[PDB]
């Protein structure tokens, strides 16, 4: 269940990288793995079956309606407002208005992902696209407003996942300790940047010998925690080389409270946006793309196909905490 | 006396702690780069 989405993370991650390996990568492969998920809702046959083994879920161990239910349970938690915490996640479906859809499919998508139908005119393109821009917008408090920036204008139908996330550091970084300091992307190149700086803290903390990483966990009390990976410098290769369920779960549990004499983070924000189309083929969710789809579970004829799916993330890492958004967006065409 | 310093590219997983999912992965090579 959760053991699914850790390794379409990793699978995707990896994905990301190989596409170009120097450069930052930020993403939300719940986002993802939710837009997906959602879509299968209304695929029949080789159609279902690739793309939720593409999600990495065992049908024979769990069954579609069990996967919903599983979404569906989490979506809910994923919407809380505390002091410490901002959490929302949201499903639409932006839909041509003359469209017949199914009613099982809009009352499932509704029950199981939160999704509303919104009528909408493709054909005028530039409006389509504002609506959905928006619905992301207000859904990611400003920070992705561009998801969509071509759009067919004989599209049927797009499937949107936002999520919006921020957090207050529980140790705060003091402002008047950030400094310009070197940032190495590699043993002879290096920038200036901010970096933030704390004295005497105490974190769950983990030093591998055999992988050559530090790995600390920030903000490690309550619903959410981030756990941080430092490779030696030279090293990151060899460690995303190691990346797995398994080793995460010894990250985890080799964790161990320790106190820190300082701790030096950057303050930035980065962001980076993707066509999916070329990874989810690779990760063999294949039928949804051709003309083969069978996506009549949505509409009662196989008359829709995936034409591209997008993806948009921002982070931004500050004294006072952090602030992360994404947002996925299949796009659909008739047949 | 350990210092952790975060001035060479670095990976975050934001991970809810009940559920066990992740919600957010990112590798920082380059805090500048637009
Ligand atoms: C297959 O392992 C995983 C795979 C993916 C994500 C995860 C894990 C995982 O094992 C995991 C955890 O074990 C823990 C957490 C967690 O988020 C994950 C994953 O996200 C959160 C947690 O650390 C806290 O709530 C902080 O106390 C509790 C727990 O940590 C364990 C080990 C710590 N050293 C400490 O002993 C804590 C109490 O239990």
């Amino acid at each position: 269940l959760a053991s699914a989405n850790v390794d379409f993370a990793f699978s995707l991650y990896k994905q990301l990288v190989l596409k170009a390996p120097d450069k930052n990568v930020i993403f939300s492969p719940l986002s993802i793995s939710t837009a997906l998920a959602f879509l299968s809702l209304g695929a029949h046959n080789t159609t279902l079956t690739e793309i939720l083994k593409g999600l990495k879920f065992n049908l024979t161990e769990t069954s579609e309606a069990e996967i919903h239910q599983s979404f569906q349970h989490l979506l809910r938690t994923l919407n809380q407002s505390s002091d410490e915490l901002q959490l929302s996640m949201g499903n639409a479906m932006f839909v041509k208005e003359q469209l017949s859809l199914l009613d099982r499919f809009t009352e499932d998508a509704k029950r199981l992902y939160g999704s509303e139908a919104f009528a909408t005119d493709f054909q005028d393109s530039a409006a389509a696209k504002k609506l959905i821009n928006d619905y992301v917008k207000n859904g990611t408090r400003g920070k992705i407003t561009d998801l969509i920036k071509d759009l067919d204008s004989q599209t049927m139908m797009v499937l949107v996942n936002y999520i919006f996330f921020k957090a207050k550091f529980e140790m705060p970084f003091d402002p008047q300790d950030t400094h310009q300091s070197r940032f190495y992307l590699s043993k002879k190149k290096y920038v200036m940047v901010p970096m933030m700086s704390l004295h005497h803290l105490t974190i769950p903390y983990f030093r591998d010998e055999e992988l050559s990483c530090t790995v600390v966990q920030l903000n490690y009390t309550g619903n959410a925690s981030a756990l941080f990976i430092l490779p030696d410098q030279d090293k990151m290769e060899e460690v995303e080389a190691m990346l797995s369920q398994e080793t995460l779960s010894r990250f985890f549990e080799s964790l161990e409270f320790r106190e820190i004499g300082e701790l030096y983070l950057p303050k930035f924000s980065i962001s980076r946006d993707y066509n999916l189309n070329d990874i989810l083929l690779q990760l063999g969710i294949e039928e949804a793309f051709t003309s083969k789809a069978d996506l009549s579970g949505i509409t009662g004829a196989r008359n829709l196909a995936v034409s591209q799916v997008v993806h948009k993330a921002v982070l931004d890492v500050f004294e006072e905490g952090t602030e992360r958004s994404a947002a996925t967006a299949l796009e659909v065409l008739f047949q | 006396r350990t210092i952790v310093r975060f001035n060479r590219p670095f990976l975050m997983i934001i991970v809810d702690n009940f559920t066990w999912s992740i919600f957010f992965m990112s590798k920082v090579t380059n805090p500048k780069q637009a």
